[PDB]
């Protein structure tokens, strides 16, 4: 070049770029590269206006600087205006966001650190972590000086001893009085604990009611909200036995149960259908021990390789499957409890700011079928819709915990021999599968799937993924997914190999996992399908809802009938 | 089949696919001779119709070499019982020809003192068949072999919560993420010896699909060898 020297020494970029000017062919030289050259001198080009001093210039090489619209920032930056921490950008948690990963890579988002996706004029930002806030524009410094670019409690036991004032729901609904007429009627219909309180519009739980702390709400007499608040987290896992006592030694396949159920509702209040969950017409009330896919358990020769191949038509008696006036498909997936009500989920119904296209005329349910064509008259039944009612812990801008929420149809109560409920008894033969080992099963169609992610190249499948997940301890749902589990929220999962579809996730929401138990001969559910991470995306462990938290409202939902 | 990689076209021919009335494998088939079916006596309790589809290589579509053949009978061991985890194996007898060609060749018994003292004293051994692609994953559409290693008496009576009798023996990995699964129901799952490959047992049960600390639940070939001739001269 200028100088002789130069070239005596071979090319070694600090010599062309440092010590003078170096251009773009002696760069490319140097650096024995394009693309790196190119990407060093868009860095170069962020200290346009900042090129001096020299410790500028390397904050811009750095980066974590974006003034203007900032789509182009690549840099290391997590504190916002407002100093929330971010949301993991590769993750979608805790809502659904429009600009999925499909659709607008250009932020080049990354989990640890801001971009802007939509060049926004304040700056890069993010999707809090906390619920309080939509989402926080992400406070970046400017190179070179420290200066911005843009300016800068639980419940015990669900209820049943708290003592909280708070009125506000999460969405916003008021609360209605405690004391009100219809209430007092309800506290005679609803066996209250001796030892609670229920005053004014506080959420309370005087019944054991496990679902939270839930307020009387305006609309329906009885119509229930839940003021917003936060909740602890348990692991049930590390307890052995306790007051249990069952066996000495080990086993986990190979048992059979038969016993009776006990209630926790008023059979008045209640009606026909009480004391008959968690059996199956046919099948159970037999009691006898059926084909393949439940032989897994009880087969002592067979733990791993079953495999029936098939799920055949009424395996899942008590599932729902829901159908809109828009084209047939299923919104919030669902279980059946009876033909009078179905277990939906919340969060398709109330999503949009508007609140509009999810209305009662739109909403068909048919309930335990192998395939969504085939109906017949003993199979299941149908019937119109009069009032949908949601669940005052959802909008567009809350955390979307505690999807789950009803329908109240129009023929009266009744079962048949695919339509049968689940039972719900308390921990103790729940502590002797944890101690004991037990396996079960999970049901479905695969339709929600659809609904959250989209498949190209490979057709919807119309029947149900018959795969299991089995029972994992709850941090390996807490690091495998990273969507935050509240208390009204299950995992479950198994040790996975990453790459494929999920494999019990192909289904639907309310998916029971139901497990067979030595005491009862009513195989146990423990976790019911919700707005899964891993469920959601590709092949990892799908959420549910915590069922021992959804088992006490389900009494004066019959009696409006009667009322 | 846990992770794997798919048997090549005639790398596994005794393998079979046991096709039911949907015609779809509930179980993993063994071709034995002209005329005769392998697999785990637990694939009776499985059954409303069933054939064996032999040759063929995926669960998708049919890409040469299936010839559906019909169970004639079955050879139930009269001792095998479920909770004895033992005598789980059914020796099919078939009414439709076994006609041996490509994918199409059995497995036949060695000396029982020789396969005593070389089967069971290999190193590892390869299981195969439309298997579970991971512990949980989908079943293998096309047809998947893996190779699992031999486990220590011992290992593997602490690895399970169960007997390990004096047939059953474990293989596996201890944490790895591969074994036979559900697909490999009456798997085949053979030893390689000088290209011969030598069916030293099929996996029966097991906690998941090669868990940590846990393994397949083999049936000791040697074991009843001369009950395995004996069921093919029965029925
Ligand atoms: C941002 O947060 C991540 C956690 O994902 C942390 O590892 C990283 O050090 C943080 N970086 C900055 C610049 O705050
Ligand atoms: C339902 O949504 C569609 C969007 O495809 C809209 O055009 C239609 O008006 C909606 N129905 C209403 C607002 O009643």
């Amino acid at each position: 070049a200028n100088t002789f020297l130069e070239e005596v020494r071979k090319g070694n970029l600090e010599r062309e770029c440092v010590e003078e000017t170096c251009s773009y062919e002696e760069a490319f030289e140097a650096l024995e590269s394009s693309t790196a050259t190119d990407v060093f001198w868009a860095k170069y080009t962020a200290c346009e206006t900042a090129r001096t001093p020299r410790d500028k210039l390397a904050a811009c090489l750095e980066g974590n600087c974006a003034e203007g619209l900032g789509t182009n920032y690549r840099g290391h930056v997590n504190i916002t205006r407002s100093g929330i921490e971010c949301q993991l950008w590769r993750s979608r948690y805790p809502h659904k966001p429009e600009i999925n990963s499909t659709t607008h890579p250009g932020a080049d988002l990354q989990e640890n650190f801001c971009r802007n996706p939509d060049s926004s004029t304040t700056g890069p930002w993010c999707y809090t972590t906390d619920p309080t806030v939509r989402r926080q524009e992400c406070s970046i410094p400017v190179c070179g000086q420290d200066q911005v670019t843009v300016a800068m409690q639980c419940v015990p036991d669900r209820g049943q001893q708290y003592q909280g004032r708070l009125a506000v729901t999460t969405h916003g609904l008021p609360c209605l009085a405690w004391a009100s007429a219809q209430a007092k009627a309800l506290s005679k219909h609803q066996d209250f604990n001796s030892a609670v309180q229920l005053v004014e519009n506080f959420c309370r739980n005087p019944d054991g009611d496990e679902e939270g702390v839930w307020c009387y709400v305006a609309g329906k007499p009885g119509d229930f909200g839940y003021c917003d608040l936060n909740y602890c987290e348990e692991a049930v896992e590390e307890e052995t036995g306790d007051g249990l006592d069952e066996d000495s030694d080990r086993a986990i396949e190979g048992r059979t149960a038969t016993s009776e159920y006990q209630t926790f509702f008023n059979p008045r209040t209640f009606g026909s259908g009480e004391a008959d969950c968690g059996l199956r017409p046919l099948f159970e009330k037999k009691s006898l021990e059926d084909k393949t896919e439940r032989e897994l358990l009880e087969s002592y020769i067979d733990g791993r390789i079953v495999e029936g191949s098939d799920a055949e038509i009424g395996m899942s008696p008590w599932q729902v499957m829901l159908f809109r006036k828009s084209p047939q498909e299923l919104l919030c997936g669902a279980s059946l409890i009876s033909d009078r009500w179905v277990l939906t989920a919340a969060h398709c119904l109330l999503y949009p700011p508007w609140d509009k296209n999810f209305t009662e005329n739109d909403l068909l349910v048919r309930i335990g079928k192998h395939s969504r064509t085939r109906y017949e008259r003993n199979i299941e039944k149908i019937s119109m819709l009069e009032k949908i009612y949601i669940h005052p812990r959802y909008n567009w801008r809350e955390n979307l915990d505690r999807d789950i929420a009803l329908m109240k149809l129009k023929k009266p109560v009744a079962f048949s021999d695919y339509i049968h409920p689940v039972c719900l008894p308390d921990r103790e033969t729940a502590a002797s599968l944890l101690q004991a080992g037990y396996k079960g099963r999970v049901t479905g169609w695969g339709n929600l799937k659809e609904t959250w992610t989209a498949n190209v190249g490979k057709g919807q499948p119309s029947v149900l993924q018959v795969v299991n997940l089995p029972i994992v301890e709850r941090p390996v749902c807490k690091d495998s997914t990273r969507i935050r589990i509240t208390d009204n929220m299950f995992c479950a999962g198994y040790k996975p190999d990453e790459g494929k579809r999920g494999d019990a996730c192909e289904g639907d929401a309310g998916g029971p996992f139901v497990m067979k138990s030595p005491f009862n001969n009513r195989w146990y559910q423990m976790g019911i399908v919700s707005w899964g991470e891993g469920c959601d995306r590709d092949g990892k462990y799908g959420f549910y809802t915590h069922v021992f938290r959804l088992k006490k409202w389900i009494q004066k939902v019959i009696d409006q009938f009667g009322e | 089949i846990v992770g794997g990689q798919e048997c090549k076209d005639g790398e596994c021919p005794w393998q079979a696919l046991l096709i039911n009335e949907e015609n779809e494998g509930f179980c993993g088939g063994t071709i034995l001779s002209e005329f005769y079916i392998l697999t785990a006596a637990h694939c009776l309790y499985q059954a409303k119709r069933f054939k064996v589809r032999v040759g063929d290589r995926n669960t998708e579509q049919e890409e040469g070499g299936e010839a559906v053949h019909e169970v004639e009978v079955v050879i139930k061991h009269n001792r095998f019982t479920k909770e004895t985890y033992d005598f789980d194996i059914a020796v099919l007898r078939l009414k439709t020809p076994i006609t041996f060609r490509m994918n199409v060749a059995p497995a036949c018994l060695p000396e029982r003192d020789w396969a005593e003292s070389t089967l069971m004293t290999q190193k590892t051994g390869i299981v195969s068949g439309f298997g579970r692609t991971h512990e949980k994953g989908r079943q293998s559409t096309r047809l998947k072999m893996l190779e699992v290693p031999y486990v220590d008496r011992n290992s593997c009576k602490l690895s399970s919560s169960f007997i390990i009798t004096q047939n059953m023996f474990c293989a596996g990995y201890d944490t790895k993420q591969e074994d036979a699964c559900q697909g490999d129901a009456g798997g085949p799952h053979v030893t390689r010896f000088k290209d011969t490959y030598f069916v030293t047992g099929i996996v029966s049960w097991g906690e998941g699909c090669a868990r940590k600390g846990k393994y397949g639940i083999y049936t000791k070939v040697t074991a009843f060898l001369k009950w395995i001739d004996r069921s093919m001269k029965t029925r």
